[PDB]
């Protein structure tokens, strides 16, 4: 059973700082790529970050590089995301997306509305 | 010198004792005469250097050439057999193939798709 | 609040089935096996090899004269074999071309395919004039069809890229039943013995058994760790194998609601594209993407042989109802029978 | 005379045949000094 | 010695036949009177004059290809050796050079045998690999299997007329049909050979520059080209050989008869010169819009240009005249004949131990 | 949606209620049904040239 | 007797050979082409310009066939059905250059996802980078600000290499070619000589699109023959 659950997240300061963590089970976490998507209030998911299985890798999003910090420890089977300097345009739920399949290049679907290998997501509002 | 001049005279009538032996109308022939030639110009050969002249000299040309206004000079006996076509014929004859060639090939560069 | 708390309740309820099924592992089915005898060397050879098609090959069916396999390439083209004498029985050309699934009726009449066109087009082959045509279009899936299976003359079971399935009425041309379980697209569904249930892989990374006649979902199966692609009940009907984009393939007993074996290699991390038993279910013939197929011991998880033949992804494959043969397909668009 | 690339197997094949005893042995060759013509 | 001295009694009859018809000299100053050596027919000559004529074939050691020298005095006196003081024709540039270039002859001649033994054992490797694997079939390898396959028989007539005619003086002397007609063959298959490597540029220009979209030829006109029109310039080679120059087993290439095969297939070699400059122009735009560094075009762009050399024979086209010099000849002669004779093996192990379709094909299904 | 949340405790509950044999009879049920059909297994025991309609 | 059965039945089966054989000459002189334009980026009139699972046009350009496949009420998870177009000639991906603010980060995870799969790595894509009228308008226009969605376009020059229309600003050039080189680090990190993108700036009215295709298309057949013969 492939379960994703994200912890931390609530309510931050504009400007602030918080850590996402994502327990992952069910698979082998050295064997996929991951990656951070959200949905804010009204908007559909867009892609914020990923990691490759190595972890040497990294890519973000235009929106929040710079900002936020993704990493994962393999060992643990999470995923983390250190989001600094948060801004009220960040305010949205953020899931964390297995890529579909093990060894791969490519990461079909991560953003899709109905996509399996993604957790239930966290809720993140930064507004004063 | 003198000597060759009055010894050479010796193949005058060993080359006419062969030539009875073929016809008048085989005098022309390069068939007949092929083994008489060669023994009339070895005794003059030969003869010179009994003496110690050399055998290419200008006395003894003359008495090859005296023997050769007697024998050969009804006919022109010529057949080479092992001659090339004048150009007027040879160059046709590989202008045509060649211009085949490169009308072949352009007929595949058009004709191949079809 | 509302939602959370019905979040909750899933919670205690898969814990619940699961601290169930934990307490019916008492063995492992490798320790109940580990005694038997191997099976050896299972080593097949091409006995026939089939080159009408142009394109990939997406699918195969063997009619149950074990003699007669229709197979569906996305050239546009059903071509039925007759696998004896390599000869060509008919040539159905489709109206689209990019049909991924294909089904032989028990009876042998008709003929089923389906892909990107979201119909299941059904073919008369023993009509009165001589020559193929369609019989039937469904049209109900709003998404790609990826399998179909005769349940009879009249009825048929359709997969979709729609997360459902479907139950048909051949002659009314509408769903008799729908089956709405899965997450993402069923990719494959394979029917039992009695035709009372069928079970489907999807790519949410689970299988679901589903009731036919009531058209509920009994039990549905976790393990796999990536999209299922492959399905494949065993010969008894108690059982079932899948395989999945996570390179192994893994055994389910229905009557134990968990997963008895993982069939799998280190060196293999390939996706399986096509599964398949023996006559006995003692071999689990497997279609990888590394162009080859791997002969599995169904009981002591081991690699009894490899058919090695095809130049190109393996997408499809079948075993003869008498177990004589099996036949694979594969995108270099050559269809293999081995013995 | 033919002088092109792809008559350099001919050139070779008729100088064997005629410059060769049957690619056998060397002969004395053929003496050009003064005592000859 | 009975046919050296045969034709030097029929080139004496015929120079003494020529003293008496030809006019006596028109010049001003004195002349050296017209004479017979013994072995040639020198006409008058003026004075202060040395003159040039061509060895004879009387003798095997002679060169055909060399001149005679004779010099006349200016006082009419032809030129006298200073050792013996006779008149003495200049002879030694005949056989001069026989000694050493017999020598080099027989290294080609075993070049020859090495290199044509070679191509075969790799071609029909090459062609049984493309028949039984039926995986590779395609219209690229198709006309493939053709060009093998005249390479092979190529190879094979050339092997047999260098064991069989060239080390057989018996068999030259009897002049039987049988040699004449295995020269017809010997032609054919070498035009056959030249002319498939026309066919191999036509089908690759053909899919390069022109005619992309289409991947469909009808190859009927590939084999009337390269089976059937090279029937054209032998028969008609045959013809004129049979007329005109009918020699002892056609082994000679003194008569400007052979350019009626030979000029055809340079023709033919000079077109597929052309196609490799459109390909290579083609391939060198392929780079460019691409934006490759200028360093690895010129790599790639040197690479298909020696990769597509022995497929079309472009080395009859960048060494097509043998040098006069006897340094440049020699070494023209080891280079072209290597390019020649291993030319069937280059095609194999290119275009089908090196290919990578072939490899991958190949290791897969023997593993 | 929280009717996408309710089917799945519905669901759910169907499936937990559900009898589940040891897996010990169900391995042995597999291994016993391999046992008496082995014979007729042509891809498990290697068929004679005699019988193979694929010779 | 039994054996007139299996005449009749090698009877049937020249009979499909034949058939099959005039239906091999159809298929392989038609070009498949996959129009994936994503949503709301001009995909839609593109076709226009000339409940089903999958749409189809056809249009000849110097008597070439080609067969456009649109897909049509699908899933947004491609990652199952975009396998079965691993052999088109290319994938003809358009983009709305405009409809960042993130759409175009969209449609630069989708075109990674493209490039790097194991089945669509032979697949050439031809990139329409579609709406620049609409995306000149707004780098004309205020507050715009498209380095807010991606930071390293402040740092970023118009290169050389750009040919500028006539008439246009500067700052609409570099903004352009800016999304332009965003694919191209995509499609040059990965690409092993197998597949190549051609990327255009067209509008959803402009006539050139099918002569664009049909160009690129011939440079795909060409490279895939001169990867034939070893020669690129
Ligand atoms: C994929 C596999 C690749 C390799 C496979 C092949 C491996 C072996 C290839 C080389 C074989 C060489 C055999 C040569 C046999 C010659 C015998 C003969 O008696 O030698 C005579 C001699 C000339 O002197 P002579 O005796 O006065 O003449 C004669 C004098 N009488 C006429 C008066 C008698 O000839 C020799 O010097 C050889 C001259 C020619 C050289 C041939 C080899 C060159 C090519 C080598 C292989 C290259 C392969 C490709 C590499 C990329
Ligand atoms: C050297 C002397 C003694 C004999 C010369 C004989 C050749 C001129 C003949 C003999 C057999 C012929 C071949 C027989 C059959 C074919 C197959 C034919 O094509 C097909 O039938 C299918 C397609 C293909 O395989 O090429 C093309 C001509 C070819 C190669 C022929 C070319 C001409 C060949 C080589
Ligand atoms: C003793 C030697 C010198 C005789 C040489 C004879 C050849 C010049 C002739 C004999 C048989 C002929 C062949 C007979 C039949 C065919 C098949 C024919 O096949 C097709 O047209 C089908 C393929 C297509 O059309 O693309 C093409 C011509 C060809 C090879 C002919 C080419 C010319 C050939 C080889
Ligand atoms: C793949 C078949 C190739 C066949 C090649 C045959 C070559 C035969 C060569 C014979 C050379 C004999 C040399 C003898 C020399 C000597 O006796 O001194
Ligand atoms: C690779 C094939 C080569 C084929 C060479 C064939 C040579 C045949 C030579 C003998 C021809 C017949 C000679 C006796 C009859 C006659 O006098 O014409
Ligand atoms: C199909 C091949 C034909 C080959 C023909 C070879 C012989 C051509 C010349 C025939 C006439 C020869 C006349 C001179 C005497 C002789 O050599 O027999
Ligand atoms: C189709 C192949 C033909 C091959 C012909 C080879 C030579 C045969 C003999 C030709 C002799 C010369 C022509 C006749 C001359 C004459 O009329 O006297
Ligand atoms: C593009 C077409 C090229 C055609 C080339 C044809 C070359 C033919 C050459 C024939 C003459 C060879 C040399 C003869 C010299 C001489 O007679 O003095
Ligand atoms: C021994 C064989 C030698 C062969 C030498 C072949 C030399 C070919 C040179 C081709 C140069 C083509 C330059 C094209 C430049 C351009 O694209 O404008
Ligand atoms: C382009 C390829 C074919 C031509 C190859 C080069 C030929 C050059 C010939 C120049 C001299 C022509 C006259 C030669 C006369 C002679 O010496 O016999
Ligand atoms: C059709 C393009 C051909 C390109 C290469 C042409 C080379 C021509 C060389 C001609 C001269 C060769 C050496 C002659 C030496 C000599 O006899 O003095
Ligand atoms: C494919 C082209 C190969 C070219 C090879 C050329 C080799 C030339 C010879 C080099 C060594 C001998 C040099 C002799 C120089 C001289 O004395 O004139
Ligand atoms: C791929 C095949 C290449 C073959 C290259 C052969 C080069 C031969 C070069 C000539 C060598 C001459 C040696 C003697 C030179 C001298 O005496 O000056
Ligand atoms: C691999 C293909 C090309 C092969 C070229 C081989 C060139 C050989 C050159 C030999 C030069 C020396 C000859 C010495 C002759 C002797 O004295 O016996
Ligand atoms: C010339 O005569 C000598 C001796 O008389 C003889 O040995 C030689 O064979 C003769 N030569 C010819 C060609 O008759
Ligand atoms: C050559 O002929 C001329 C013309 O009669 C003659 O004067 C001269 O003496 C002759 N030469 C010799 C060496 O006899
Ligand atoms: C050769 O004869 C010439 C005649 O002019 C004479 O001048 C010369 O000295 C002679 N030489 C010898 C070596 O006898
Ligand atoms: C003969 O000719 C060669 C080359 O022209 C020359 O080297 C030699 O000296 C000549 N012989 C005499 C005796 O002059």
């Amino acid at each position: 059973q492939v379960q994703l659950q994200e912890s931390g997240g609530g309510l931050v300061q504009p400007g602030g700082s918080l850590r996402l963590s994502c327990a992952a089970s069910g698979f082998t976490f050295s064997n996929y790529k991951m990656n951070w998507v959200r949905q804010a209030p009204g908007k559909g998911l867009e892609w914020v970050s990923d990691i490759s299985q190595s972890g040497a890798s990294i890519s973000y999003t235009g929106s929040v590089k710079g900002r936020f910090t993704i990493s994962r420890d393999n060992a643990k089977n999470t995923l983390y995301l250190q989001m600094n300097s948060l801004k009220p345009e960040d305010t949205a739920v953020y899931y964390c997306a297995r890529c579909p399949a093990p060894f791969t290049r490519d990461c079909f679907d991560v953003t899709s509305t109905t996509y399996a290998y993604r957790g239930q997501g966290t809720q993140v509002t930064v507004s004063s | 010198e003198t000597g060759m001049l009055e010894r050479l005279p010796l193949c005058g009538k060993a080359f006419a004792d062969m030539m009875g032996k073929v016809d008048v109308w085989k005098w022309c022939n390069l068939s007949e005469f092929i083994v008489y030639y060669e023994s009339f110009t070895n005794c003059t050969e030969m003869e010179a250097n009994v003496v110690g002249c050399y055998w290419p000299n200008p006395l003894a040309q003359g008495f090859i050439t005296g023997i050769h206004r007697q024998f050969f000079s009804n006919c022109t006996v010529d057949r080479v057999h092992l001659e090339d076509p004048p150009d007027e014929v040879l160059i046709p004859l590989i202008v045509i193939p060649v211009v085949l060639t490169v009308a072949m090939a352009g007929l595949v560069v058009w004709r191949s798709k079809r | 609040s509302e939602l959370d708390q019905l979040r909750q309740e899933a919670e205690q309820l898969k814990n619940q089935i699961r601290d169930a099924r934990k307490a019916c592992a008492d063995a492992t089915l490798s320790q109940i096996t580990n005694n038997i005898d191997p099976v050896g060397r299972i080593q097949m050879r091409t006995r026939r090899t089939l080159r009408g098609h142009l394109a990939k090959i997406y699918a195969m069916h063997w009619g149950t004269d074990s003699r007669l396999l229709v197979s569906a390439s996305q050239d546009g083209k059903l071509i039925i074999w007759d696998s004896y004498t390599t000869n060509k029985v008919h040539a159905i050309p489709l109206r689209s071309s990019w049909v991924m699934t294909c089904a032989y009726a028990p009876s042998g009449n008709y003929v089923a395919c389906g892909g990107l066109d979201n119909i299941c087009s059904i073919y008369n082959l023993k009509t009165r004039e001589g020559n193929v045509r369609v019989s039937r279009e469904l049209a109900g899936h709003t998404g790609y069809l990826s399998c179909c299976r005769f349940l009879d003359d009249n009825q048929i079971v359709t997969s979709s890229g729609d997360t459902t399935c479907a139950l048909w009425d051949i002659e009314t041309g509408q769903q008799t039943t729908t089956f709405t379980g899965h997450t993402g697209d069923v990719m494959s569904l394979s029917l039992a013995p009695d035709t009372r249930l069928f079970v489907s892989g999807a790519c949410d990374a689970s299988a679901k058994l589903w009731d036919v006649r009531e058209g509920m979902c009994r039990q549905t199966f976790t393990g796999h760790e990536s999209d299922i692609n492959a399905i494949c009940f065993f010969p008894n009907g108690n059982a079932f194998a899948t395989g999945s984009d996570d390179a192994t393939c893994r055994l389910f007993d229905l009557r134990a609601d968990q997963e008895l074996m993982t069939y799998s290699h280190d060196n293999i991390i390939c996706g399986i594209t096509s599964v398949s038993f023996s006559k006995s279910g003692r071999l689990l013939l497997a279609g990888y993407d590394d162009f080859n197929c791997n002969v599995w011991d169904a009981l002591k998880a081991d690699r009894a042989g490899v058919l090695a033949g095809h130049d190109n992804r393996v997408s499809c494959l079948g075993v003869t109802d008498d177990g004589m043969a099996v036949a694979t397909g594969s995108w270099d668009s050559f269809l293999k029978i081995w013995n | 005379k033919c002088n092109t690339a792809t008559c350099a197997t001919q050139r070779l094949a008729n100088f064997l045949v005629r410059s060769s005893n049957n690619l056998g042995p060397v002969l004395p060759p053929t003496n050009v000094g003064s005592n000859t013509y | 010695y009975v046919v050296g001295r045969k034709k030097m009694m029929d080139a004496q009859y015929k120079c003494y036949d020529r003293m008496q018809q030809l006019p006596a000299y028109q010049g001003e100053g004195p002349y050296c009177n017209r004479t017979w050596d013994g072995w040639l027919c020198w006409d008058d000559t003026p004075a202060g004059v040395l003159s040039y004529q061509f060895c004879p074939d009387y003798f095997p050691d002679f060169d055909p290809s060399e001149k005679v020298t004779k010099y006349c005095d200016e006082k009419g006196v032809w030129f006298k050796h200073p050792e013996n003081n006779r008149t003495w024709s200049n002879y030694t540039m005949c056989n001069a050079f026989t000694p050493e270039k017999l020598k080099n002859a027989y290294v080609l001649y075993y070049l020859a045998i090495v290199g044509h033994s070679l191509s075969i054992f790799t071609l029909v490797i090459s062609l049984g690999i493309f028949v039984f694997f039926r995986s590779l079939g395609c219209q690229r390898v198709t006309l493939h299997k053709n060009m093998f396959l005249t390479y092979i028989l190529n190879s094979m007539i050339i092997i047999i007329h260098l064991v069989e005619v060239v080390p057989n003086g018996e068999l030259v002397r009897r002049d039987p049909v049988s040699c004449k007609i295995l020269h017809f063959f010997h032609q054919y298959m070498m035009a056959c050979n030249y002319f498939w490597m026309l066919c191999e540029g036509i089908y690759l220009h053909t899919l390069i520059v022109v005619a992309v979209f289409t991947e469909k030829q009808r190859l009927r006109w590939y084999y009337l080209l390269g089976w059937g029109f090279p029937l054209v310039p032998t028969t008609i080679h045959a013809i004129t050989r049979a007329v005109y120059f009918n020699d002892n087993c056609w082994l000679s290439v003194e008569t400007h008869l052979l350019y009626i095969i030979h000029g055809p297939v340079m023709a033919a070699l000079v077109v597929n010169f052309f196609f490799l400059l459109n390909i290579v122009r083609v391939l060198v735009t392929k780079m460019r819009e691409t934006h490759e560094a200028e360093s690895h075009m010129y790599l790639k762009a040197v690479k298909a240009t020696m990769i597509l050399v022995p497929l079309l024979g472009i080395q009859f086209v960048v060494f097509p005249w043998r040098p006069s010099n006897k340094m440049l000849g020699k070494i023209y002669d080891y280079v072209m004949h290597s390019l020649i004779h291993f030319q069937g093996f280059f095609v194999a192990t290119i275009y089908c131990f090196c290919n990578n379709e072939v490899q991958t094909t190949v290791k897969r299904q023997w593993a | 949606s929280i009717a996408q949340a309710r089917k799945l405790v519905e669901q759910l509950k169907m499936e937990a209620n559900i009898d589940r044999i040891k897996v010990s009879k169900a391995a042995a049920d597999l291994m016993a049904y391999c046992e008496a059909h082995a014979k007729e297994d042509p891809l498990l025991t290697p068929v004679p040239a005699s019988e193979n309609p694929f010779r | 007797d039994q054996r007139n059965e299996e005449k009749a039945q090698r009877e049937a089966n020249k009979k499909i050979e034949k058939q099959l054989q005039k239906d091999k000459q159809v298929y392989r002189a038609t070009h498949r082409l996959l129009l994936l334009g994503a949503g709301e980026s001009g995909k839609n009139t593109i076709v226009k310009q000339m409940t089903s699972g999958i749409f189809e046009t056809k249009f000849q350009v110097d008597k070439v066939n080609f067969h456009m496949f649109d897909v049509g009420a699908q899933r947004d998870e491609r990652r199952k059905w975009i396998q079965c177009f691993n052999d088109v000639t290319a994938i003809i991906f358009v983009v709305a250059s405009s409809s960042y603010n993130n759409r175009l980060q969209a449609a630069l995870k989708l075109f990674d996802s493209i490039w790097n799969n194991k089945w669509l790595r032979d697949t050439s894509v031809i990139l329409f980078l579609n709406k620049q009228d609409l995306l000149a308008e707004k780098v004309l226009a205020g507050k715009s600000k498209i380095e807010d969605y991606f930071p390293e376009f402040a740092r970023y020059t118009t290169p050389e290499d750009a040919t500028p229309e006539p008439g246009e600003d500067p700052r609409v050039t570099r903004a352009k070619y800016f999304i332009r080189d965003e694919f191209l680090r995509i499609s040059t990190a990965s690409g092993d000589g197998r597949h190549y993108c051609y990327p255009h700036f067209t509008c959803s009215v402009d006539t050139e699109n099918i002569r664009r295709v049909f160009n690129d298309c011939r440079d795909i057949i060409q490279r895939m023959h001169l990867r034939q013969y070893e020669l690129l």
